[PDB]
This record gives structure tokens, sequence and C-alpha cells, in this order.
């Protein structure tokens, strides 16, 4: 995560331990570490009002848009220029090679 | 009969028969007409609807006979809370006395006032090559030009 | 007990399609204490029925007014107190179909029970709550008495 | 036109005659002629 | 043609068409006299279709007694209208023109050529295919 | 013009579904189409099958030896079965 | 559409399964994806059979001649065992397959 | 026994799941776990270790899609539709009523959902699935106040009235040509309920009194009331109460009786005939109910005639009165009654009635000039039209070398208002299948029907007939009939043309290359009409 400056469980540990303030800390975390789009920022409290975990939402959209990753690399396989193909594949490869160590992001690197 | 309200609900509570069922002229004898006002407001909205609208199906003489009770029940409808009941009451307020509908609904009705504004302006705008109703096909040249 | 259904009906049509049999007529009847439609084939020759006539109708599992089963065999020498003494027209048939307005996801609100008294067909449509006593391929008795 | 049927046709068929009484074809069209009477 | 070759013919066919009409009723003496001629009868007089104001049995009750085993069959009388199945009175027949043998009992319909005659799906065919040749022999003899 | 031995060709649309053009629609439904079919009075099948704008799939003959000399023994087997079925089932009589 | 609607078993609507099947059977069907895989494979092979029949019967004639009258035997089973069609049944779909 | 142990096990089960930190019952579940005798340190592992930042993963995927050139908005719609489907299948109306109970005005998130159209559509669909939910009811109220199913469209007035206004404005704007396609979506909702039907007909009576084309509204009442009639409904008494029928009590009695019957009877005609023959008639507009006049047409011109020759003059007198007697009105005051043409109209109606009920007729060739002069009356013309419809539409009519279709040629020659009627008959005959007719004979029959369509086209009814021709082309009929039709059309037309006429005639003129008016038309329209 930290290869691209993304906060991970180590960051969560250093922000949790030695902190007499868990509540604003977790609140600002959950706000500034949500999904980046204005419609969701209206809908997330409503979405969560029913006792519905954000886990289910996150997992479902993650699986769907990761399937879109696999579909788009499959499509660009024989689309247009080989230069554009291999350039975008090299870019996404270097991006997700930080995340090749992960079990859920290694298939992206392998498909690329 | 006892339980006139529940009996009328059992006879008219089916919420899918939005048209009043046939035989309603048989269900609205003088006694039951006088018993309706005893428990008029105890019924549901759709029941009140089908009930009030069945009065149009009755014979004209039978409409005239119980017209006091019909007027009372129509005023009970005018003071109700369900809007369908309110508009049908406003229309029916002149119906039992003569059989004439009340076309004075423009008062106290944003729906009707918007109908007036929008569609009168549209009609005044759509006066070019206006459609001619079905009976126009029957009329001769003089009657049609009239 | 053992009365699967009971009501009072009035006849709204004796034969709407014109008679197709000279002894049997297809009464169409309505119930006033509920909303039950009835179609019923009646042997009018022995039990004449006029238009607008009112009658009590009772659909019963047995006749002995004790719940004791009937055995489905003609016993003219039966001595038990029978419900048939309280009625004028008693037929004995078998329910052979129960239609409903059920969807794939909901229970039926309106049910239609079909009974065949030796060929004389009856349909009873109405709310499901009144027709739970019925169950296909169960023997049943239709008892009927005209009311003044 | 009517073709032979019944026991004459059955006899003609079990005999494998070098001439049927009414030999015939059933030609099917495929282009617009399948739909169009003039082209047909 | 995978169908019966023997069927009900002439007097018996016209008479069964008359017999299974909806409006045939038999007094008890007639019923007992007819049940004398039923070889497969178990000796139990069935309950009448009408108990009061007088005991009466219909033709279909006696014919259901004739029908062997527990066969099930659906046919249409020769005068079955071509829209009765589309109307409201589908499973209840105004003309009694839909033959429904159910659990070895004729519960509605008039029998004709197209129910007891020589055709695929006819009642004698199903009687053969279910109950075997012996019980179908007795079925034929009992009808006649 | 024309092909010899073919002295009369009648043109008509079929009123029986077996001769109608049954297709499978995009939704998997069977649709029967009215198509012009020509019934001759002679027989020369090789020429007609070779002819332009003649469907060389369903075009057939009621003469058996023509099918034998043109198509083959198995086509003869099928066409003979079809002709026997036609002459038997003309009067609505079914044979297994 | 009609073929898929009438023949593809649906295990994604709990209400229909409660209507048609007993509760333990519904929970069993919903729980394990192995049974779901078997049912969708059944529907897939029936679609293959449908295509095969379209090849065999291009005229679309459903009338056929076969040894065993399946509908009549099903009716006989219904009447022998007094199957009430108004109640949910205890027959597991995987047992049918 | 204490449930604290089982609650502890449930809390451990729930905490251990992936990304459970984001659940909002975490406060209560943590309280349960700590009060029961747990620890506040194991949950730190059960949440943080099992947290993989799947939300931030989705952020990376969404921004990657945006970086691929995929527009964000479709992905936003996709995820919003996902939330929509999930809420639809996880919906619980009691929960929604609880959000109503905690405050009558819902907390401000739902107003924000109102501000976005996708959630308005969600709430429409939810109310459609379950009409019984007071939250959903208040919400659809607020939306409409700010494709509603017909049940939901009638369930609330303010909804229904606004929807009726929009649909009626759509009908009037789309005019006589969109009338067919905007009627049923309108008449279904108006005929969905006696209350809805009565309300709509009342507003229609109010609006139609306007003289600047209120008749345009009044026909829409006639469409919708006949829609109620064919749906098996009591549309008669409502119509009688909507006019001046109460001023004439026995008139409304007889009229309602026969409309409920759906047919006439000499008792009612006796009352109406004596009512009208007397010099105090009710307004002729009162009895000009088009359904009643269809009763006249279905009784006086059907094969037969099943009519009494004594009562005949009464039926004809009422018909010629309803068609011909002209009443003058001055500010809702009947000025004068004009009984001028009732004599000649009744005479011609009697003549044509005698001919259509003769049926012995072979004398039709003789009565043709009389029939044409009688057809000049429009009512007589469409009486002949319905008679010809029932005559030709019967099976096995075509055993003649025809005459009844030349009548239709006259009918469309004189009255343009009957142009939609004649076409609707011809297309039906154009699509009916004939068995006893040879295939070439059926071809020539349809050629004759195309001749009738071409004659109708010559009377300025070009657009609907050419649209139907293009339809049955692209949707069936052999290309030879279409080719013959366009040949006949190109025979008699001359330049110049109109843009719409070429918009419909030209796109059907490329599927065939068989035949000079064709190349001349091509040379004209290509240059002038791009």
């Amino acid at each position: 995560l930290q290869d691209l400056g993304v906060a991970n469980g180590e960051d969560l540990k250093e922000t949790l331990t030695n902190c007499t303030e868990p509540l604003k800390a977790i609140e600002q975390f959950q706000t500034e570490n949500g999904v980046l789009l204005p419609s969701l920022q209206s809908a997330l409290p409503f979405l969560d009002l029913h006792g519905t975990p954000r886990l289910e939402f996150h997992q479902s959209v993650f699986d769907e848009l990761r399937d879109k990753l696999l579909e788009r690399v499959s499509a660009i396989a024989s689309e247009g220029k080989a230069e554009e193909r291999y350039k975008k594949l090299e870019d996404l490869l270097e991006k997700s090679f930080s995340l090749v160590k992960m079990p859920s992001l290694q298939p992206v690197v392998m498909c690329v | 009969e006892s339980d006139t309200g529940l009996w009328l609900h059992n006879k008219l509570g089916a919420t899918d028969e939005l048209w009043a069922p046939p035989s309603i002229a048989s269900l609205l004898t003088a006694a039951v007409i006088d018993n309706i006002r005893l428990c008029f407001h105890g019924l549901s909205s759709a029941v009140k609807l089908k009930l009030l609208l069945g009065t149009l199906h009755l014979p004209r003489r039978t409409v005239d006979e119980m017209k006091g009770a019909l007027m009372e029940i129509i005023q009970l409808a005018s003071l109700d809370s369900d809007p369908w009941v309110l508009m049908v009451a406003d229309i029916l307020k002149s119906f039992p006395d003569t059989g004439s509908l009340n076309l004075e609904l423009e008062e106290q009705n944003p729906n009707v006032q918007d109908i007036l504004g929008e569609l009168r302006e549209k009609v005044g705008e759509c006066e070019a090559s206006a459609m001619l109703p079905l009976e126009c096909q029957y009329l001769n040249k003089n009657a049609l030009t009239t | 007990a053992g009365i699967l259904f009971e009501d009072i009906f009035d006849v709204k049509d004796i034969d709407p399609e014109g008679k197709k049999f000279d002894r049997v007529s297809r009464l169409h009847c309505e119930s006033e204490s509920f909303k039950m439609d009835l179609i019923l084939d009646v042997n009018i020759q022995i039990y004449p029925v006029d238009l607008g006539d009112k009658f009590r109708l009772v659909i019963a599992s047995t006749l002995y007014e004790d719940g004791t089963l009937d055995d489905g065999e003609y016993n003219p020498t039966d001595d038990r107190p029978s419900r048939a003494d309280q009625f004028e027209y008693v037929m004995y048939g078998k329910v052979y179909r129960i239609e409903g307005d059920e969807t794939s996801t909901e229970a039926a609100t309106r049910l239609s029970a079909y009974v065949s008294y030796g060929g004389l067909l009856m349909r009873l449509q109405g709310d499901a709550n009144n027709l739970h006593g019925f169950e296909v391929d169960s023997r049943v008795y239709l008892l009927m008495k005209k009311l003044a | 036109k009517n073709v032979t049927l019944g026991v004459p046709r059955l006899k003609e068929l079990i005999n494998i005659s070098k001439k049927p009484k009414t030999p015939s074809l059933t030609v099917f069209l495929l282009g617009q002629s399948a739909r169009d009477a003039e082209r047909a | 043609s995978n169908r019966p070759v023997m069927g009900i013919v002439q007097d018996t066919l016209t008479a069964v068409r008359k017999f299974t009409k909806r409006d045939v009723f038999l007094e008890r003496g007639e019923v007992m006299n007819l049940l004398m001629f039923l070889s497969t009868w178990d000796g139990k007089v069935p309950q009448p279709a009408i108990l009061k104001p007088r005991p009466l049995w219909t033709g279909k009750q006696i014919f259901s007694l004739i029908i062997p085993g527990h066969i099930n069959c659906i046919r249409t009388h020769s005068t079955h209208p071509d829209d009765e199945d589309s109307g409201p009175y589908k499973h209840i027949s105004p003309g009694d023109t839909k033959v429904v043998v159910e659990n070895g009992e004729l519960i509605m319909g008039i029998l004709c050529k197209k129910s007891l005659g020589t055709s695929a799906g006819s009642l004698v065919h199903i009687s053969y295919l279910e109950m075997g040749h012996d019980i179908t022999r007795l079925f034929y003899s009992n009808i006649q | 013009q024309g092909i010899e031995q073919i002295s009369k060709v009648y043109m008509h649309l079929p009123q029986t579904d077996n001769k109608k053009k049954i297709i499978i629609t995009e939704d998997g439904e069977f649709k029967a189409l009215q198509e012009w079919i020509l019934e001759t009075d002679g027989v020369s099948l090789m020429r007609v099958l070779s002819e332009k704008d003649v469907d060389p799939v369903r075009t057939t003959s009621n003469d058996i030896v023509e099918i034998f000399t043109v198509l083959g023994i198995e086509a003869v087997r099928k066409a003979l079965e079809r002709e026997l079925y036609h002459v038997i089932s003309f009067d609505g009589s079914y044979v297994n | 559409k009609a073929f898929e609607k009438k023949f593809r078993f649906d295990y994604t609507n709990e209400r229909a399964l409660r209507r048609t099947l007993q509760e333990d059977l519904v929970k069993d069907v919903l729980s394990n994806a192995h049974i779901q895989n078997e049912l969708e494979r059944e529907f897939e092979r029936m679609r293959e059979d449908r295509e095969v029949l379209r090849v065999i019967f291009p005229t679309g004639d459903s009338k056929v001649v076969l040894p065993c009258n399946l509908l009549r035997m099903i009716w006989n089973a219904q009447k022998i065992f007094h199957i009430n069609p108004r109640l949910p049944s205890d027959l597991h779909p995987i047992k049918v397959v | 026994g204490e449930d604290d142990a089982e609650v502890q096990q449930e809390c451990l089960h729930k905490f251990s799941t992936r990304d459970y930190i984001m659940e909002p019952s975490i406060f209560n579940t943590l309280k349960r776990y700590f009060q029961a005798g747990g620890s506040p340190e194991n949950v730190i592992q059960l949440l943080s270790e099992n947290y993989t930042a799947v939300a931030q993963t989705v952020n990376l995927l969404a921004e990657w899609l945006i970086q691929t050139g995929v527009e964000p908005v479709q992905v936003q719609e996709t995820v919003e539709n996902h939330l929509k489907s999930l809420l639809i299948k996880h919906f619980d109306p009691r929960k929604a009523d609880s959000i109503f109970t905690e405050e009558g005005e819902t907390p401000a998130w739902l107003e924000q959902m109102i501000a976005h159209t996708t959630w308005r559509d969600l709430f429409y669909k939810l109310a459609e699935a379950h009409p019984d939910c007071l939250m959903l009811n208040f919400t659809v109220k607020l939306i409409s106040d700010a494709i509603t199913s017909v049940s939901t469209a009638c369930q609330q007035l303010e909804v229904f009235s606004r929807v009726l206004r929009t649909s009626l404005a759509t009908i009037l704007d789309g005019g006589e040509e969109n009338l067919e396609k905007n009627l049923p979506e309108f008449a279904k909702m108006v005929c969905h309920g006696e209350h809805t039907y009565l309300f709509a007909q009342a507003m229609m009576s109010v609006l139609a009194q306007e003289e600047q084309g209120g008749s345009a509204v009044r026909r829409i009442a006639q469409e919708v009331q006949r829609f109620a009639q064919e749906k098996g409904h009591d549309a008669s008494q409502i119509t009688l109460a909507l006019g001046t029928a109460a001023s004439y009590p026995r008139a409304c009695q007889a009229l309602g009786a026969m409309l409920s019957k759906g047919a006439l009877n000499p008792a009612d005609i006796t009352v109406l005939f004596k009512m009208f023959t007397s010099m105090d008639p009710p307004p002729v507009e009162l009895i000009r109910v088009p359904a009643f006049l269809d009763l006249f047409m279905q009784s006086l011109f059907k094969p037969g005639a099943r009519i009494n020759q004594d009562h005949k003059h009464k039926y004809i007198h009422i018909l010629a009165y309803a068609a011909s007697v002209v009443e003058t009105w001055k500010k809702n005051k009947r000025v004068s009654i004009n009984k001028d043409e009732l004599k000649s109209t009744s005479k011609a109606v009697e003549t044509v009635h005698n001919l259509c009920c003769n049926e012995n007729a072979s004398e039709l060739v003789a009565e043709l000039s009389t029939l044409y002069q009688c057809i000049r009356f429009p009512v007589v013309a469409m009486g002949v039209l319905k008679w010809v419809d029932w005559t030709v539409s019967e099976p096995r009519y075509f055993q003649l070398q025809p005459v009844h279709l030349a009548l239709l040629d006259e009918i469309s020659t004189c009255h343009q208002l009957l142009h939609p009627q004649v076409l609707q008959l011809l297309v039906k005959l154009f699509e009916t299948e004939h068995s006893q007719l040879d295939v070439m004979e059926q071809l020539e029959l349809k050629k004759t029907l195309l001749d009738r369509m071409v004659h109708l086209l010559s009377r300025g009814y070009v657009l609907p007939v050419v649209s139907y021709i293009r339809k049955c082309l692209e949707k069936d009929t052999d290309i030879s009939l279409i080719r013959y039709f366009v040949t006949e059309v190109l025979d008699v037309i001359a330049p110049p043309y109109t843009s719409d006429f070429v918009q419909l005639f030209l796109p059907i003129l490329e599927n065939d290359s068989i035949a000079d008016p064709v190349t001349e038309f091509i040379a004209h329209c290509k240059s002038n009409f791009i």
C-alpha cells in the first residue's frame, strides 16, 4: 500500500495505539477513507442506516469493478495499436506490482 | 341488517374492483341507505368511493326517494379526509336533488386550478385544425358548420 | 361438528345460457352474508327452484352431526340422527379441484372449489378463509333448504 | 393439380415404375422470389 | 396404429351417450337391477348422488362403478365447443362436454366415440395400458 | 426456353404447415412463412436443382427413380418413406 | 424466454421455494452452491436437448410417439399418494436430478 | 441461564468478519462484548487485521476506469443501480414506517434522495411493489408535488391529476395522428377506476365547454368512454349525468336502458319518437351519443332486416333527426329547431335501408345512382360502410366477377372524415386469408383492394396508407403487391410534393429495382427532397 502512499494496517496501528482519542480519529478515518464520488457521500449514512455493513457494499463493487479490470485488459489485448496496449499494460503493471504481494491484487498483475 | 358497515365492506372491500361492481342498485335499498350514514366514516376510502359512485347506477326515481340521505352522506364525504372522497363529494353535492353534476370544482382545488390554467391555455393555443368529435361525422353541412 | 361451509344464498340466474338438460338447471347464486359466488347444477324436476329464491346451503363432511364418518356406502336402514332431516335437498359428491388466485410468491386470497355430485357440478368461489375446509378428493354432502 | 393417391399411387410406389402416372416436382425458391410473385 | 381395435359399437355406444348425460337419474330398483349385470361389482351399493327428497343415482355413478382400477383420463365430447376451454366455465362444463375420468371414477362428461371408441387415448386404451387385457375384457363385457 | 419434359408448372402458396417455410425466430419461436412453391407435371430434377434461384435443399420430386439416379439410396429411403406416409395419411388414417 | 421461465429452476427467490418446498429443503437449496451447480447444469443440458429437438423436428410438431405416458403416470402417482398440490412438497430437487 | 455467553460468541463471530469496523451497530456490539465479560483488545485484531481497505480498492478501480477513458457517469449510474437493487430486495416497509414514526418529516437524507432523480425512480418502484407503506406514500406525494404504474398513478389524486394533465396535453399536442398511440396509455388509466373515470370525464366536461377547440377534448372523452364500454363497464349513466339528460327524465330512462342493453327496442323508440315528433324536442345534441348511433347502425343495416316495417319510420325519423335537425343556441337558450332536411334524410335512409335489407340484391346494379345520391348524406354513407363491412367480411363472399368496393370508392370520394374508417376495413380485408379462393385469385383480390387504397390515397389521405404499406412491407405480404401499389401511385401523382410524403414514400422505394415515372420521381425527389 505504502508504495503508492496508501495507508495500511501499520498506519492504523500507529494512529490507534498511544491515542487517548479513538473517536474523532476513527470518525475522520471513516470519512476521509471512504469512496470518492459525491453521490455516495450522500448515500453512505443512509446506506448504513439499516444496519447494513459497508463490508457487503465494498466487497460487491470491488468484485464487479475488478471483473471490469479483467474484461478491459482482455479487450485491449487485440485493440488498436500494440503500442497503446503495452504502454497501458506496463503502467497498470507497475501500479499493481506494489499490490502483487496481496492475494486479491496478484490476479490483476498476472492477467496483465 | 346489523353490521351494515362490515357487511358493506365485505360486499365492496375488494380493493381491485375499482369500478363499482354490478348489482349495486340492489345493495342500496332505502334501509341500507339510511344505515350508511350511521357508519359512513367507519369504512375504508375505496369502499366509500364505490359506495358513493354506485348512486349514479340507481334508477332516477330511487335516486329521488332517498335524496335527503344521499345529500347527508355526500356532505359526510365533503368533510372527510380521503381526497377522492372530497372531490367526489364536491361533484355529487348537486346530484341527488336534480341528477346534475356540480361543475363548480374550481374552488379550493390546486389540481383543478392547474387544469384550468394549463389546459385552457393549451386549448386556446391548439385551436388550429381542431379535431371534430364522432357525432360530427353524422352531421350534415349546415349542422357541421354550426 | 363437521360442517365445512354454511351460508344463505339467493338465485340470480336459473340458466343464463339456455337450458341444456330438461331435468337439471344451472343455478347461479350469490351470498349476502359474504361474497361467495355459487354455480350449482340442481335436479329441478324433483326440487323446483324459481328465480330470486333464497335458501340455506350447508357443505358438510358427514351427515350424522357427531363427526362420525359416513363410510361412503348407501345404508337406508341407518338409525343415527342425520342432518338431512333439517333440509329439503341433499346431494353427495366429491371435490375434484381447488383453484386460487395465488401467485408463485403469495397465498391465494380467492379460492374456487369444484364439487361433482354424481355429475351435477358445483363451483363455489369466494374468499379463501371460508373455503379452508375443502380438500380435493374428499367426499362431501351438499344440504339445501329454501327459506321463506 | 391433383396427384394420384390411394391404391393406384401405392401400387406405383411399391412397383418402382419407370413412369409414374403423374410424375412431379416441388420446387422451392430462396431469394426474393420466395416472397415475390413476379420474380416467382 | 398403437390403438385399440375393439370399441363400443352401435346400441351400446348410443345408449352410453344417452346414459352419461348429466340429467339421467335412476331409482333404487333400476340401480340394483343394473348392478346385477356387473361382473366386477364388489357388492357395495354406492351412496346416491341425491339422498333427499328421494334417493337417486346418476348414470355417471354406475358407469364409475363399471370403470376398472383407478385409471385417469381426459377427453372431449364430440359436441365440445371450441371456446369452452377459453371461457370462465373451463373446468365446469355447461354442456357437460369434457370427459374427466378421475381415480377410476367418471366425475363429469358424456361418453361417445371419442371416449370409448377405437382411438389413441380413448378410455378403453388407457384401461388396457394400465389394468391389462383381462381387466379390459371385463370392462368391455360390463359396459355392454 | 424452359427445361424439356416439364410441360406445365403451377405456382402457388402452401396452405398446409408442412409445406410452409418454418423458421426459428430470434426468440426461439417457430414462425411459418408463406413462400411461393412451384409444382410441375414432369420430372427433370438435376436440371431444376442446377437452375438459378432454385433452393437446392428442399426441392424434391414424387418420382422415386429420379431421386435414386440423382441423390442416392438413402435419399431414396427417406423420400419413399415420405411418399408412403403421404398416401397413407391423406385420408387422416395413421399407421405406426 | 418462456422455456427459461418455465424450465430453469430458480433458487434465487426464497418466497417461491417457501411456497413450493418445506423449510429444511429450502435452506439446503439456498445454502450450498454445489446443488445450485447441479441444477443449472440440468437446465443447460435441457437447453442442449432443446437445440437437438429443433434440429430433429424443424416443423415444430410436438406430437410424438413414445413408450411411457409420463404425464398420466405422474397423475397416477398424484392420486395414489393423495398429493395435495396446495402444500409445499418434501421432494428434494437434487433427488429428482 | 445467562445469554451473555451466547452474545459473546455472536459478537466474536461478527467482529471476525472482513471490514466489520465500518458497521454502525459496532457501538452496541462492542458494548455487548465488553459488558458480558470480553476484552476491548481482541476486537482490535478482529477488525483491523481483517480490514483490507476494500473501499479504497473500489476507489482505485473507479479512478482506473476514469483514467481508461470510460466516462464516470455510467459507472455512477451502475453503482447507484446496484444499491437500488440491493435495497429493493432488502426492503422492509415496517422500517420505513419507523423512519416515519421517529419524525413526521423524514430525516434530511430522504430529501437529498428526492433531489436526485435515480432515487425518485427507486421510490416509485418501491411504492409500485408495495402500495401499503406510509413512508413510500408521503414520498411519492412529495415527488409529484415537486411511468407511475396505473395502480400507483390512481392511488393519489395530486399524482393522478398532474399525470392526467400531462397526458392530456400530450394527446392534444400529438393530435389526430398520435391519438392512436397516446390514447391507450391514457384511457387505460382513466378506465382504471369508476372514481378515476368519473373524475377524468368531469374535468373533460369542464374543459370541453371552452370553444377554442374544447371539442378536441370532448372526443377524447368519447374515445375513453367507448374504451370503458368495450371493457364491460357502466359508462352510460355517467355520460347521461354529464349532459342535460336530467332535464328530460324519460329520455335518460330510455337511453340508459337501451345503452345498458347494448341494443334498441321498440318501447324505448316509441317514447323517444313521440318525444321528438312533438314540437318540444330535447336538444338534438343530447341524443347525439355516438354509441347510440352505433346502435342504430348495427340494427338498421345488419343482414336481415330484423326490423318491423311499422316501427321502421320511427327509427329512421330519430336517425335523420339526430343527424339532420339543426338546433340554434344563444347563450344556453335554444333559439330555433331546423327540421328542413329531416324529410330528405329520412327518405334516403329509408331507400338505402330497403336495399341493404332486400338481399334478393341482384338489383344493386340498378339502385347504384340512387345509392350514390343517397350516399351524399354522410350518415347514409357510413351506414353503407358498416353494411359493406359485414357483407364482404363474411366467409365465401367472393364468387363474383366486384360492386361493394366501388361503393367504398364513392364513400371516400365524398366524405374525408370517413377516410380512417374505409382504410381500417380494407387493411382487414387485405390481411384476411381465403381458402376457397385460388392463390392467383387472392393475388388479384388484393390488387383490387390496393386499387381501393390508391383511390383513397388520391383524396389526400396519403400518409397513413403509405405508412401501413411500409409497415406490411418491412414487418409479410409479397413484394409484387407492394410493387404494383407503388406503380399505381406513381401513375397518377404529379410534382410538386411534400417533405413528409417523400419521407414515407421514398424509403420504401429502394428494396426493389424493378420498374418512365420511376426514374422521373427519383430525379425530382433527390434534388428537391433530400
